[PDB]
């Protein structure tokens, strides 16, 4: 028997790949992240699955609330490195100036904290224009940048 | 008056649990009797004891557990024998002690017929030599063994005297008999 | 594996200098439903490795009881159902060296 | 046969005859068991706790 | 032993110091197996219903036996890695 034993072996797989997820219900992003690390002999199927690319809605789930939050144009990430993480702009001039232009500012701005007090560390900076108020929350995994017109 | 109308309640439930535990004791008692009949593995009698003997001994220590309660009861006051309930755990009670005595008169019965047959394998064992090899070895039956550790329990659950007074004389016989049978096995 | 019958294991002990090694003797309490010429053997087992025994004792009659002792390392000493005392060494198993007098 | 454990002096164990082990701890429940566990369908002669 | 005819000699030695402690645990290992099921052999369960399933067995020791290979070829693989380190 040839089949059956694929089968075994396909069995196998699902079990490892399992162990803290414990079958049941389709659950958690972090595992399934794990899973297609270190083994990738099998992949998908197993039980509803939840809804696809939807490991975690907290992070995911905020994010889009905010988008979705009224006066707001959107939200665009930057990575520690000058990167896009996610864009979410109307206009693609717009997400890639502010992509570039506001880490730079942040980058500036925290130095401008951090020379008044060294052990002090930049939590948040919102800069307001006059006509639209930019709030940027600077981590150093990740940077947040959301654009906000003033009510 | 306070205390007491408490009181009454307390015992109908004390009442309660003692029928649990004759309960309890009775459905252990008919599926550890039919084991110890058939002298079946992991049987009631406790470690290693005879067969017979260990019965009689198992079945007192269940007899103990069921009266040690009946003194506690018969302490009460306020008529609590009067109560309907307390009568019927009572016939419970009763009912669970006759069939133990009749099961022990078997057992002691039977045993007492055993002991008769007994009697006669001491009289009539010797020691007899197997083989083409003269390997002498003791004969006494095994049951023997059994039947004189058998009546030590018995003392411990509370004409054939001088038939036991050489039992003392048959037993040095016995080591001094088998000591040449070797010694003339090896020669031969 | 492969015992004539069964043997219940009567009594277990543990390793005093860790819980490497566990002790354990076979005998029936049973009074007369032993086999005759039944294997009356004690083996140590090894937490390593619990396929087979990593030593075996071997004494005249089926030891009821064996203890290890804290004061020598690897020394079992354990009591035969005939009532003889026997004392073994863990490292080398085998035959008893210290046996009392049956009388 | 019932053992006090070495470690500590509230729990002791006792395995029964019916081959079920249970465990008596008197730091939380002296009223019931604090769990009962099946070793084997064979009754158990005797436990040791190591030391 | 990741941290030369000498080297290969010693590292035989070690090796098999390894193979001598690997083989007392697979004797461990089918005593585990056998006494999982012993147990559940054991059980009274009901008059009236099937006392266990032959292949439920064979599936345990099996499975058993493929999950052993998993944590064997598991362990080769980490030397692998050593030598590689080691290069």
């Amino acid at each position: 028997i040839y089949k059956t034993s694929k089968e075994i072996q396909k069995s196998d797989q699902r079990i490892i790949q399992q162990r803290v997820e414990n079958s049941i219900i389709n659950n958690q992003i972090y595992q399934k992240s794990l899973k297609r690390k270190t083994s990738k002999r099998k992949v998908r199927h197993q039980a509803n699955k939840k809804n696809f690319q939807k490991e975690m809605s907290e992070v995911e789930d905020t994010l889009n609330r905010i988008k979705t939050h009224k006066t707001v144009l959107g939200y665009l990430i930057v990575n520690s490195e000058g990167g896009v993480v996610r864009g979410a702009f109307k206009d693609e001039e717009e997400s890639k100036n502010i992509a570039n232009s506001i880490p730079l500012l942040t980058k500036k701005a925290r130095s401008v904290v951090r020379d008044l007090d060294p052990t002090n560390d930049l939590v948040f900076l919102r800069i307001q224009t006059k006509l639209n108020e930019i709030m940027v929350a600077p981590d150093d995994e990740f940077s947040l940048i959301v654009i906000q017109t003033k009510g | 008056p306070i205390i007491a109308d408490e009181l009454e309640k307390k015992h109908i439930v004390l009442l309660e649990m003692y029928k649990q535990d004759l309960k309890q004791v009775q459905s252990i008692f008919l599926e550890g009797k039919q084991f110890v009949d058939s002298m079946h593995e992991n049987a009631p009698l406790f470690l290693n004891m005879p067969p017979i003997a260990g019965a009689l001994t198992w079945c007192k220590s269940l007899r103990d557990r069921i009266q040690e309660p009946i003194e506690k009861l018969a302490q009460l006051g306020q008529g609590i024998t009067e109560r309907e309930e307390y009568k019927d755990v009572q016939k419970l009670y009763t009912s669970i002690t006759k069939s133990i005595k009749d099961y022990e008169d078997q057992k002691i019965l039977s045993w007492e017929k055993e002991v008769e047959d007994s009697s006669q394998d001491k009289l009539k064992q010797t020691l007899l030599c197997k083989d083409e090899n003269d390997l002498i070895k003791v004969n006494f039956d095994p049951s023997l063994v059994r039947l004189l550790k058998e009546v030590k329990y018995f003392l411990l659950l509370r004409t054939a005297k001088d038939i036991y007074t050489k039992a003392e004389t048959y037993r040095t016989q016995i080591v001094a008999l088998d000591m040449i049978v070797d010694n003339y096995n090896h020669i031969k | 594996e492969k015992e004539i019958c069964k043997r219940s294991v009567s009594e277990i002990s543990w390793h005093p200098e860790g819980p490497t090694k566990v002790a354990v003797s076979y005998a029936i309490m049973r009074f007369q439903q032993m086999p005759e010429k039944m294997p009356t053997q004690a083996y140590v087992w090894d937490l390593l490795n619990p396929n087979s025994p990593e030593i075996k004792l071997m004494s005249p009659s089926a030891v009821t009881n064996i203890s290890y002792n804290q004061k020598i390392p690897d020394q079992i000493g354990g009591g035969c159902y005939n009532g003889l005392l026997a004392v073994w060494d863990g490292r080398k198993g085998e035959n008893p060296i210290m046996i009392s007098p049956v009388e | 046969d019932g053992c006090w454990s070495p470690t500590r002096s509230g729990a002791f164990f006792l395995v029964r005859r019916d081959g079920w082990m249970d465990v008596w701890d008197y730091y939380y429940r002296q009223n019931e068991i604090a769990f009962s566990h099946k070793v084997s369908d064979s009754p158990l002669t005797c436990i040791k706790i190591n030391q | 032993h990741l941290p030369l005819d000498s080297f290969v000699q010693l590292q035989e030695e070690y090796i098999n110091s390894k193979t001598d402690f690997l083989t007392s645990k697979n004797v461990e290992v089918e005593r585990a197996v056998d006494d999982l099921l012993q147990t559940i052999m054991l059980y009274p369960l009901d008059p009236h219903v099937d006392p266990v399933l032959p292949e439920e067995t064979k599936r345990i020791k099996r499975y058993y036996f493929w999950y052993f290979y998993q944590a064997l070829l598991n362990s080769t693989q980490n030397s692998l890695n050593a030598m590689k380190y080691r290069v």
